[PDB]
């Protein structure tokens, strides 16, 4: 989960 | 007394972080689904909040130490605190004269009625506007404003947090900076630090009410389909 | 020969269904995130496709019999066929003169270049435009156009379908209507039914290429976060 | 799953 968060957190 | 070198560097980093992630021109707002005045403002405000979450993530990544936390803690902190940072950062567009958030043009002026047309009620919007009024009356320095956002973000007392000790130590350092800044640089601010910590308490309460009302939205697919993937993820309940 | 009463009622229902779900004024398009000309058209085209999926769902619900299928079959059919119905229904805005989809104003005129700026390549857009050109040259009657969309929707040979026999019987009835309509009402259409069934084959191929390229988008969170929840659900891979 | 589809399909 949290696919977009991980990406945004680099 | 006097601020130390490391305290100075912290303030400088937080101010630069905010300047990089808050655009006073609001020219990006034309990219959102347009405002419409059943829940006619939900598409526009969903886009505004989604955009704002990205900015809070960008701000968080530049708080000293936040980056060195585990990925899980970074997410836990952002999921619990993003709504509070958005309420804090929106004070910069709030107008005491209009009782509204004015974002560079009448299309992007949001009054309380606009927010009710995104699915929220006065149970949230009455304390939220009183919160914005009292915060605006504090006449915070930009330094104090960004410290308060960072302190709110780095609260270890949020669900899902693992490295409680490490996050509390980071927040403790920022609180120390804020107290010293107010004492040295803010004339007549002897009651200011206490008023600011009260605002953090108010935000917990605004958080709970927003979460209540967001849950109602997110349980009706005709409304939740209007949200963005990022809003669904950050305000959602997955662990 | 002559069309029967029940065949007539089917045609009437499908035409009314299309008229209720396709708005030639395109005035809803101003509600989408605006077009921008890395993937600058992805927000606008995501919104356009999401809107179009809702319209295809509305159209499907008015196909005689589709409603009486199980919820699982209704979903299985829409998930496999929605992209094909969108390509079919977009022929109504396609212009042979402009080689583009013209939706009531230059802001909503989409050329091939606009679609590449939503993450697609010529591997899809070259066959898609040739498809639109050949379909447009068929000069389909409105009756034939809506029958072809309904036949495409009611194909039983799609993954996830359970009641194969029932759906095939529904599609068989519509094919019978279309053949009879062309023979009786379309002058010089002796080769038309065959050309239309070929277009259904072309759509399987366009479906596969779009799914390939959509998968690439949906695997990059910086792009998938620009999609809508409805697009994520309908074009997603869950069963 | 298919929360929005179910809702739209009434
Ligand atoms: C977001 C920002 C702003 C306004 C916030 C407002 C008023 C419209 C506001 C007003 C009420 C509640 C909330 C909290 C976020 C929310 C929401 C809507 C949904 C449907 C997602 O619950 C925000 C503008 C600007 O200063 C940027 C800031 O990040
Ligand atoms: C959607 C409709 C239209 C245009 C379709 C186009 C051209 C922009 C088009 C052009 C290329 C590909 C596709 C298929 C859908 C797609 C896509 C984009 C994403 C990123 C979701 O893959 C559609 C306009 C109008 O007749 C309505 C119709 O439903």
């Amino acid at each position: 989960k949290h696919k977009i968060l991980h990406r945004l957190l680099q | 007394h006097m601020l130390s070198d490391e305290q100075m560097q912290i303030i400088n980093s937080l101010v630069e972080a905010h300047h990089k992630t808050y655009d006073d021109s609001y020219s990006d707002f034309v990219r959102f689904r347009p405002p419409v005045r059943r829940l006619s403002m939900l598409p526009h405000l969903a886009d505004l909040v989604s955009y704002s979450i990205q900015k809070v993530i960008g701000f968080a990544k530049m708080i000293p130490g936040f980056r060195d936390l585990t990925a899980e803690d970074q997410i836990a902190l952002l999921k619990s605190s993003a709504i509070e940072i958005i309420m804090l950062r929106s004070n910069q567009s709030f107008s005491l004269e209009d009782m509204s958030w004015s974002c560079g043009g009448p299309d992007f002026k949001y009054c309380i009625n606009d927010v009710t047309k995104a699915g929220h009620t006065l149970e949230l919007l009455e304390p939220l506007v009183k919160f914005q009024v009292g915060l605006k009356k504090l006449k915070l320095h930009e330094e104090e404003h960004v410290l308060l956002m960072a302190i709110c973000l780095l609260s270890p007392d949020r669900p899902g947090v693992q490295d409680h000790v490490r996050i509390e130590a980071l927040q403790d350092r920022l609180c120390d900076v804020l107290q010293a800044y107010i004492r040295i640089q803010h004339p007549g601010g002897r009651l200011l630090y206490a008023k600011m910590i009260q605002k953090l308490a108010d935000l917990r309460s605004l958080n709970e009410e927003h979460s209540k009302q967001y849950r109602s939205l997110s349980f009706q697919p005709e409304h939740s389909m209007q949200l963005t993937p990022l809003v669904l993820e950050v305000f959602g309940s997955e662990v």
